[PDB]
């Protein structure tokens, strides 16, 4: 399923490098509420990897006999 | 304008018994039991609880009993009121 | 299926893979594998054939084989690659369409596969905060969360469309503890006070008016 | 559509080379009509006096003379839940003189006594009447394929000796005649359960079984086997459901020993001479020797009916396709000379009063001799 | 002691795992019992054993040769079953394809499979596997099996039956004793499941008689070893009629016992029948399910009194809950607005439980068809005693309406005629109808589009259009010069939940020039008062009509494409308003219904009859193009297009605006020049068609799929004529003024439904010969 494409761009548009980032919302004085309830957690320590469609998406190979 | 509508209703199905029974201090355990899963409190603020019912058939009338409740941080049946039928 | 040994069949496999005869690439792939399903070359062909499924968009076969391997080899260096491709499969499942090829009129279908990709990539990025894909999978995840915010936005929009004030409020509180970060969140907030009025939920209404004035930009 | 089973059929008719040409044919027919229905009905020669019927509640007394008709009575009952309430008759044939004894599948038995007439005294039996009825010592003997076994009395009936055997689940086809001796009877079973009531209360001397049969380690779909053993010299020999020779030497009691051999159909004993057909539809012969055999046969494998009798030194066995195959000047000469009917045949042949007796699947009898 | 140990011939397990698998190793004094230990361990390897152990000095070689591998597939003799079912009965049985396959395995599995044959109740004689080893390590087996098929050789036997005739009871059976097939309504075959069924059946029957005490019964199925002895008997022991006298409840309920006694409303002196009591039970359960309590429990203890046959009745009920519903979740809108999905709903997330209501919404969907799956999974949140949550997975079915057009003609351009009437448009519910004809003499436009949805009511406007330039001239004139511009849009809004009411307005232009020799046309012209010609093909006319278009329709549709027991009606009508260029009075009414004679509904019957009637208002008649046409169609097949209908005579047309030569015969110049009876299916101002067939998915079609191939054998009836008809000008001509035009046709309808288009093969043998029968026993539609 490729037409001289389908290597370094997502099927259709990607919105990752187009992403509207987090909105740290300011609550008034004493108006806080449970910040999270689940998976909503990211380890920021990473990268910057081949961010966007600039990464070898093909399988990183390994030596063979 | 259609001459009539199907009726619409909402939660907090109760009885006049269900109000005559409980009273101040009664623990949220007992109250949430004898009155059922309480379906209305504030995500932020005091331990204040609400029982509200409404029924609107075919463009006529209003059946709006709105029972507000509070407990304390510990949970004490306290600071209670309903406004029935709007 | 000829009987070229793993050498020849695998070489022509590379020929049609880098070439892009992914269908025939998969043909020679299965030729070798069903001929020889054993060995580290067998596992290499397994990874490159999950690659070739994703290329040829063989999502049933793709998900099948990838989960077959994930249970099969639960210990590997390329586990990052595996979670990557599997969440990717959840995506590809969840976002294959014509208007999506136009990039228009989307994000109102079953996001279950989006949920799957989200779980997947989150497992990846936190089990592997350190990868070529970590920043990338993060971009995935944030995009997906935002997209859902929008999707459910439309959804409870429909509710209040029919007037499901309660159901609306409920979805609101849901995303509230879930993820009130995206635009859709603040975007939905006014609808809350709408429903308030609809039910005449006064004090809560003006309270949230204050708090949004604090939050609303 | 349901017939694309291209099986090996009847191993063909052998030659009719026979010094013995089928000579007699005294015919007589009930015109019926038994067809595909499966039971032991079989001519009764009470002092050359015959009594014929068919599966409708029918009677006709005849005579081994060429068979003149008497006592032609119909027993299907007209009132009640229906008019004539179709009498359908699965019972073996027995009498005591005109006291003719038989019950049908209807779990109801009539012991008419056509010696004192239409003595149509009846009992609706526990279990169902299928096997050939046996009267021993003032009692009537019962293998109802019901797991039950009773005893009643003649001309009256009196329920007693209420014995229960046990059954295989698949509901096999083994019906069984008791062979009475020493205050005991020798009957068969389908679970292989080998038991022998010394008639005390209905009192067996037994808990053993034949381990080789159908139902859990089921056997193929042709293992037809006579479930009726017989005592000789005290020594009883078994005819297990699957091909399994067994010799349980009853010495006023239970002594048991299996000299096993396959291919079970039905048996006769001639002193030491054991003559029999193998369930392949082939005739082996044997001796009380641990099971040492003689008499190979193959020419008539899968020839449908193989139902045996002997008289005149002539081994005579009934078949379908209405033939007769005459063994005789015994082995190696087995060959035939006859094709008697098209109805084929199903039941036991009777060589009684020195004569020959058999029903036709349709029609009663065409008395043929050597 | 050994210092080196080497193995080979493994191909599957590393030398390290193999050495740690068998008990011996390097570094211990290898003695004879260690040799026997290798022996017994190789034996005990279980998947592979071959003991070839030689320790000569200080070297140890343990050699296990491998029957693996093998790839045996050759399921040969598959004559009633699929080879893959065989593979199942391997793998699901545990004879899966992980193939080491010691030679012993052959007979074991062959015979467990023959066992499975019996499990079917069936047989297969030969079952043989033939080793074909592939010389790497593999093998294949030629899996030859000859069948001993055995399905229905039944023979009924019943004992203990003395309160009724066996056969009274036999009647209602599924398990039947090989009756003449033409009586077949449903199925008759054996199975141990069929046993359990019929068992329960008559158990229940007898006990709901009022007859109480019978329950004792054992199996006896006689099996002549032919694959064919199927002779089946079971003991019974009838019980006791009781009179229903006395009922009582134990209401552990929120307080509904008033409604209960209201329901468990029992007359005195009643007789017992388990039917009514089972019923009343169910009834109460339903009365409460709406009340939220999805979880009661009842024990109805009937006080069976002997010597009076009193079943005094005691039941006991426990309360459930009130309110759960917390989530309304669906599965399947892969390219779909679930908006409409929730549109079909009435119940609310966030109330107490009338399960009935979600059931209503669902079955509403299922009436809408378009999808094939049931799902109402109502899950209750673990971690809350309330808040059950319904789930809905349905599998849709696509609709794509396309046709390809190229040729075929001789003197005219390559045709590009288009049929694309697309629907429920993939991203919406919206539907479009376009029939565009551009054929070398004819550019007829057609538009018909509609939104299912405009309001919360879900109202619908039908954008519809046609623009027809129908000339089909010989050269340019005397050949019916025509233009026709018909415009219309329509709304429909019911609140009867099943009965749509339509009312819409429509415009049409229609242009005429160069009239033809059909005298009825001239006659209609005179009916209007317009003086046309009689021998000249020159008459022209234009009209622009203002007619109101009103409709109605009843609807109870059990499914979509194959709805069961259809009960559905249509009302349709047209009337002209003041300020228009037409006047006429025309009525048309069609009906189609089903009855599934099978209640598994494998056998349904169509009831379809239609009606059409047209005349004129004051001074005028029903316009001609509004007449009813039929022949060779999917209301009447076996003819050509609209071939059934009256046949119009011709006036002598000789000075007819170039009455042509060698052309337009039947009273032309070149041909005969006097009055001419012409054979020409004109259709009548009144029509009504009846048609009948039977739904039977035949055993001869591989009914591995039950919703894409359809099988019909139809008959039909018809007669169509002019009501405003005379013989003063049809004296010597045929007369069409009553139902007289009878044709009959019987035929098979051959249909397989592939998403892209239907292959409509149609032979109908039209046998009631009414004049004008120009038949065609083959119409291959799409």
């Amino acid at each position: 399923s490729s037409d001289s494409r389908y290597k370094r761009q997502v099927s259709g548009d990607e919105a990752y490098l187009e992403a509207a980032p987090l909105a740290e919302l300011h609550a008034p004085a004493g108006m806080i509420l449970p910040v999270t309830s689940g998976d909503y957690a990211i380890p920021v320590t990473n990268g910057s990897g081949a961010v966007g469609k600039a990464l070898d998406i093909r399988p990183p190979a390994q030596p063979l006999a | 304008r259609v001459v009539y509508r199907p009726d619409i209703n909402q939660g907090n199905y109760l009885t006049a018994n269900d109000v005559s029974k409980i009273r101040v201090g009664m623990t949220q355990q007992q109250v949430a039991y004898a009155l059922g899963t309480p379906l209305m409190s504030d995500p932020f603020g005091t331990n204040t609880w609400f029982y509200v019912f409404r029924q609107q058939p075919g463009h006529e009338g209003v059946t709006q009993q709105t029972l507000t409740l509070t407990f304390n941080s510990s949970g004490v049946l306290t600071n209670i009121d309903n406004k029935p039928a709007l | 299926v000829p009987d070229n040994p793993p050498n020849e069949i695998y070489a022509t496999a590379q020929q049609k893979l880098q070439d892009g005869n992914w269908r025939q690439a998969i043909t020679q792939l299965e030729a070798l594998d069903n001929r020889y399903p054993f060995g580290p070359y067998s596992q290499q062909v397994q990874l490159d054939l999950i690659y070739a499924y994703y290329k040829n968009a063989d999502l049933p076969l793709a998900q099948a084989a990838i989960d077959r391997f994930i249970r099969l080899n639960p210990t590997h260096p390329n586990i990052d690659y595996v979670m990557y491709m599997r969440g990717l499969t959840n995506m590809a499942l969840d976002d294959s369409a014509l208007q999506g090829f136009f990039g228009v009129d989307r994000s109102d279908r079953d996001p279950q596969h989006a949920r799957a990709a989200f779980s997947d990539f989150s497992k990846l990025v936190r089990g592997y905060p350190n990868s070529q894909y970590t920043t990338d999978a993060t971009k995935r995840l944030v995009f997906l969360k935002d997209r859902l915010a929008k999707y459910e936005y439309s959804v409870a929009e429909y509710y209040t469309e029919r007037g499901a004030w309660v159901a609306v409020v409920n979805r609101v509180e849901g995303m509230l503890r879930d993820y009130p970060d995206t635009q859709a969140t603040r975007d939905a907030l006014p609808l809350m006070e709408n429903a308030y009025r609809q039910m005449q939920m006064n004090a809560q209404a003006e309270k949230v008016a204050k708090i949004i004035a604090a939050n609303s930009s | 559509f349901n017939s694309e089973e291209d099986v090996v059929k009847m191993s063909p008719l052998p030659t009719v080379e026979n010094q013995f040409t089928p000579t007699t044919a005294w015919s007589t027919s009930v015109g019926s009509g038994i067809g595909n229905f499966y039971s032991n009905l079989h001519p009764a020669l009470a002092d050359n006096v015959v009594y014929a019927a068919d599966r409708a509640g029918l009677v006709k007394a005849l005579n081994a003379d060429d068979g003149k008709e008497i006592w032609s009575v119909s027993l299907a009952e007209k009132d009640g839940w229906f008019s004539k309430e179709p009498a359908l008759l699965s019972g073996g044939v027995t009498v005591s003189g005109g006291h003719v004894y038989i019950g049908s599948e209807k779990a109801q038995v009539y012991a008419l006594n056509t010696s004192d007439g239409t003595v149509a005294w009846q009992t609706k039996v526990a279990g169902e009447a299928l096997s050939r009825p046996v009267v021993s010592d003032g009692l009537v003997l019962i293998h109802t394929s019901n797991g039950q076994l009773q005893a009643l009395n003649e001309a009256d009936g009196a329920v007693k000796w209420t014995v229960n055997l046990d059954m295989p689940s698949l509901s096999l086809r083994g019906e069984s005649a008791p062979t009475t001796a020493f205050g005991a009877a020798v009957v068969g079973g389908d679970n292989g359960r080998v038991s022998a009531v010394l008639m005390e209360q209905g009192q067996m001397i037994w808990q053993q079984r034949i381990s080789q049969a159908t139902g859990s380690t089921e056997i193929d779909r042709l293992s037809d086997v006579d479930t009726t053993p017989v005592v000789v010299n005290g020594v009883v020999f078994a005819l297990a459901y699957n091909g399994n020779l067994t010799a349980l030497d009853l010495r006023s009691g239970q002594i048991m020993w299996k000299r096993e051999l396959g291919s079970v159909n039905d048996f006769i004993v001639d002193g030491n001479r054991i003559y029999l057909v193998d369930q392949n539809d082939r005739v082996m012969a044997l001796t009380i020797d641990g099971g040492v055999t003689l008499w190979t046969q193959s020419d008539l494998l899968h020839r449908l009916l193989t139902s045996p009798v002997l008289y005149n030194g002539n081994l005579v066995v009934g078949d379908s396709e209405g033939y007769l195959h005459w063994i005789n000047v015994e082995d190696g000469r087995f060959v035939a000379q006859q094709k008697v009917d098209s109805s084929g045949f199903q039941t036991e042949p009777v060589a009684a009063d020195g004569k020959l007796l058999i029903q036709a699947k349709d029609g009663t009898v065409y008395s043929i001799t050597r | 002691v050994v210092k080196d140990i080497h193995f080979e011939g493994l191909q599957r397990v590393a030398v390290g795992a193999a050495l740690l698998s068998m008990p011996v190793r390097t570094g211990d004094t290898v003695n004879d019992e260690d040799i026997s230990n290798t022996i017994r361990a190789l034996f005990a390897t279980g998947n592979f054993e071959d003991v070839r152990v030689l320790r000569d000095g200080d070297t140890l070689l343990v050699q296990v040769k491998e029957r693996p591998t093998i790839a045996s597939i050759t399921f040969s003799g598959n004559k009633s079953v699929k080879d893959d079912m065989l593979k199942q009965n391997l793998e699901a049985s545990g004879v899966r394809v992980g193939e080491s396959l010691d030679r012993t395995t052959i007979a074991d599995i062959e015979k467990g499979l023959e066992d499975f044959y019996y499990s079917v109740g069936k047989y297969s004689a030969s079952v043989k596997a033939v080793v074909t080893p592939l010389p790497r390590n593999r093998v294949d087996l030629k899996l030859v099996f000859q069948e001993g098929v055995s399905a229905e050789i039944q023979q009924i036997n019943i004992v203990g039956n003395h309160a009724f005739t066996t056969d009274e009871l036999i009647s209602h059976f599924q398990l039947r004793d090989e009756v003449p097939w033409w009586n077949v309504v449903g199925d008759r075959k054996y199975q141990k499941q069929k046993l359990a069924g019929d068992l329960e059946t008559l158990r229940s029957y007898y006990l709901d008689r009022g007859y109480a005490r019978f329950n004792i019964d054992s199996t006896q199925v006689s099996l002549t070893p032919d694959k064919k002895g199927i002779y089946v008997t079971v003991n019974i022991t009838e019980g006791d009629q009781y009179k229903l006298s006395g009922v009582e409840v134990s209401g552990n309920l929120a307080g509904h016992s008033a409604e209960i006694e209201q329901l468990t409303k029992i007359e005195p002196g009643e007789l017992y029948n388990g039917t009514k009591v089972t019923k009343m039970e169910d009834d109460i359960k339903k009365l409460l399910g709406r009340y939220g309590y999805a979880y009661p429990r009842v024990q109805s203890m009937p006080e069976i009194n002997d010597a009076d046959k009193t079943v005094k009745l005691r039941v006991n009920v426990d309360a459930g809950n009130r309110f759960y519903v917390r989530k309304i979740r669906f599965e399947g809108n892969d390219t779909s607005k679930d908006a409409v999905l929730r549109r079909e709903m009435r119940q609310m997330e966030g109330a107490w439980l009338g399960s009935d209501l979600v059931d209503q919404g669902k079955e509403r969907l299922n009436r809408l068809g378009f999808f094939e799956t049931v799902d109402t999974d109502t899950q209750r949140v673990p971690g809350s005693p309330d808040q059950v949550d319904v789930v809905y997975k349905v599998k849709e079915r696509n609709t794509g309406s396309f046709n390809f057009g190229i040729g075929y003609g001789t003197e005219s351009g390559v045709s590009f005629q288009a049929g694309v009437q697309q629907d429920n448009w993939l991203g919406t519910g919206y539907a479009v109808g376009i029939n565009g004809t551009k054929n070398d003499y004819q550019t007829y436009a057609e538009l018909s589009v509609t939104n299912p949805y405009f309001t919360v009511d879900g109202v619908s406007l039908g954008g519809r259009l046609f623009y027809n330039d129908f000339q089909a001239d010989d050269a340019d004139l005397s050949d019916y010069t025509n233009k026709s511009y018909g415009t219309d849009v329509t709304l429909g809004f019911p609140i009867n939940e099943y009965n749509s009411l339509r009312a819409g307005l429509g415009y049409v232009h229609n242009s005429l020039s160069n009239m033809q020799p059909q005298v009825a046309m001239w006659r209609y012209l005179y009916s209007m008062g317009e003086h046309p010609s009689t021998s000249d093909q020159d008459n022209s006319f234009k009209t622009d009509d203002f007619t109101f278009n009103y409709g109605w329709t009843y609807n109870k549709l059990d499914r979509g494409y194959f709805p069961t027991d259809g009960s559905r009606v249509n009302l349709t009508g047209k009337v002209t308003i003041p300020g228009s260029d037409n006047e006429y009075y025309k009525v048309t009414l069609d009906t189609a219904t089903y009855v599934p004679i099978d209640d598994d509904h494998k056998w349904v019957v169509l009831g379809r009859t239609r009606w059409g009637y047209g005349d004129g208002l004051g001074g005028k008649e029903m316009p001609f193009y509004e007449n009813f046409y039929a022949g060779g169609s999917s209301t009447v097949r076996g003819f050509q297009s609209n071939t059934i209908g009256p046949k119009a005579v011709y006036f002598p047309h000789q000075a007819s605006n170039y009455d042509p030569d060698y052309d337009y015969e039947c009273a032309t110049q070149d041909g005969a020049k006097d009055l001419c009876k012409s054979d020409d299916a004109v259709g009548g101002n009144a029509m009504a068609v009846a048609s009948l067939e039977f739904i039977t998915p035949t055993p001869f079609i591989s009914d591995k799929y039950a919703n894409s191939v359809r099988t019909s054998f139809f008959w039909d009836m018809g007669t169509v004529w002019d009501t405003n008809w005379d013989s003063s000008q049809y004296s010597g001509y045929p007369d069409y003024s009553d139902p007289s035009n009878i044709r009959m046709s019987a035929g098979i309808a051959l249909q397989w439904m592939s998403p892209l288009g239907p292959l409509v093969f149609s032979y109908a043998q039209p046998f009631k010969k009414y004049d004008g029968d120009k038949a065609e026993q083959f119409q291959f539609n799409i």
